[PDB]
């Protein structure tokens, strides 16, 4: 598991090649279990999907197997990354 | 930082001092409430246990920044390929026995994600209160300055670092010198701003002198280390 670029785009490698996860079927409640699983604890933030490698991963991160049904994870697991001049 | 302006209050929210024996020591970086990332090359022993150290958050002056009123560090974990003779893999952990409350001067950097696709030359700033001048004091103030990358090829040239830059350093600063970091600032960040986001991009490592010609400074690659510190995280508990 991991988050791939400045837009938090939750992948998982096979099992040579980083794959997304589909949002279809996502919820806040999926999105702790990512964050929790990279370290972050009760840590969250948001869990947005956005627009879309071609195989995908459709569905805590082991029930899912590749897809396509429309819009990636976005993944933040906390609020950081903010200042005075925004 | 030398060559910087004094930081503005929030500007650099993430910014901590770190102190041993009543004074600053390093810089550091806050990622969560009770996580704080710096040098390993700050808590060599004899400062690698935890009870030597207290932090400071969103003070922008020593002199603001009172006996008894810092967080005690609870955790001191330094990167098992640390090596002080070369300084690569220079990056620790510390933990806060007591959680931070995040507010408009308190707040989290992001840890860097592969895939940033930095320009070569990316604009960067550094902050801290390391000495204004080579050889000079600790800054009563905290300061902060831009920097540019500089590319590895040109850092390990035979007139800069040669050879010494490794894939767990990344160089930043001006080949003429005049801006630069400084000792005092060492653990502290190198962040950049992208897609609306400040990321932690380096920790604050080592180079020759301070705002030399030729001589940068060098900064742990935090891309490089972020696996690791999300199972340091995971493991905690
Ligand atoms: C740590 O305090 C520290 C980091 C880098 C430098 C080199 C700047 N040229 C000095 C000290």
């Amino acid at each position: 598991v991991r988050l791939y670029g400045p837009n938090f785009i939750l992948q998982v490698y096979s099992s040579k090649s980083w794959h997304p996860v589909c949002q279809d079927d996502w919820n806040e409640n999926y999105g702790r279990a990512a964050c929790r699983d990279m370290g972050y604890k009760n840590n969250f933030y948001s869990s947005q999907g956005i627009v879309d490698s071609t195989s995908f991963m459709k569905l805590i991160y082991k029930k899912l197997y590749a897809c396509s049904s429309k819009a990636v994870v976005s993944l933040r697991c906390i609020a950081c990354g903010v200042n005075l001049n925004d | 930082i030398v060559g910087g302006e004094s930081a503005l209050p929030g500007a650099w929210p993430w910014q901590v001092s770190l102190h041993v024996q009543n004074v600053h020591v390093c810089g550091g970086s806050i990622i969560t409430p009770e996580w704080i990332v710096t040098a390993a090359h700050c808590v060599e022993k004899p400062l690698n246990n935890p009870w030597h150290w207290t932090a400071f958050a969103g003070i922008l002056r020593q002199s603001f920044m009172f006996y008894g009123a810092g967080y005690q560090v609870e955790k001191v974990i330094s990167h098992p390929n640390y090596d002080s003779k070369t300084k690569n893999n220079d990056i620790a952990l510390m933990k806060l026995q007591k959680p931070l409350t995040f507010n408009d001067l308190v707040k989290p950097v992001c840890l860097p994600n592969p895939g940033m696709m930095l320009q070569p030359e990316q604009l960067c700033w550094i902050s801290g209160w390391g000495a204004t001048e080579e050889k000079g004091k600790t800054s009563e103030v905290l300061n902060a300055a831009k920097v540019l990358l500089i590319e590895t090829q040109r850092c390990n040239s035979r007139y800069v670092y040669d050879n010494l830059i490794t894939p767990a350093m990344i160089c930043a600063g001006f080949l003429q010198g005049n801006v630069d970091s400084c000792q005092g600032d060492s653990g502290g960040p190198l962040v950049t701003s992208k897609n609306n986001i400040w990321w932690l991009i380096g920790d604050t490592s080592w180079g020759s002198g301070c705002a030399k010609a030729y001589r940068p400074g060098v900064y742990g690659n935090v891309m490089v280390f972020t696996d690791w510190i999300y199972r340091q995280m995971r493991a905690d508990g």
